[PDB]
């Protein structure tokens, strides 16, 4: 599950970027 | 010859109403470049927004 862990704190490592409207 | 002196006094009461319907689409676009020590990605988006 090593690998799993590592995979998750890369995952953290990054945004889950923004909601825009541009209407 | 003749001279003529007017006044005059106007009070005008107005009224107005309105109504506005508007449509509105939207298509947009996005490309993204990412790059870090060993990690490198790169992504395309496309929006369909109405309104």
């Amino acid at each position: 599950t090593q690998e799993e862990h590592l995979k998750e704190i890369m995952k953290h490592i990054v945004k889950i970027e923004v909601k825009g409207e541009e209407a | 010859q003749s001279t003529q002196n007017t006044d005059s006094q106007t009070r005008t009461i107005s009224k107005n109403t309105s109504t506005s319907r508007t449509h509105t689409s939207e298509v947009h676009g996005n490309a993204e470049v990412h790059a870090s020590f060993f990690d490198i990605g790169g992504s395309v988006s496309a929006g369909f927004s109405n309104s």
